[PDB]
């Protein structure tokens, strides 16, 4: 299983590519919001 | 069913390895379909099919 350093492209591949984000916890008027990268 | 248990061990232990490539596979996220491309871009003809 030989693993090249291209495989950091790939992540560039997936960091670099509207947004919806979906709330994972809602307390006492606080959420929190999973995605939304470019907010 | 052994190549297929080697193969997935091997990966595994990548997984391990490559803390980053763990969390950014691991972080949970709606899609999927971009998931799949990273995966094949990472080891699409290096293991089996299966």
């Amino acid at each position: 299983t030989i693993s090249a350093a291209d495989i950091e492209g790939a992540i560039e591949d997936y960091v670099s590519s509207e947004e919806i984000g979906t709330v994972i916890d809602a307390g006492d008027g606080i959420a929190h919001v999973e995605g939304l990268p470019s907010v | 069913l052994t190549n297929l248990a080697d193969e997935l061990a091997s990966v595994a232990k990548l997984l391990l390895s490559e803390t980053a490539l763990n969390k950014h596979l691991a972080e949970p996220t709606d899609d999927s379909a971009p998931k799949v491309r990273l995966l094949e871009r990472l080891l699409s003809d290096k293991v089996s099919a299966t």
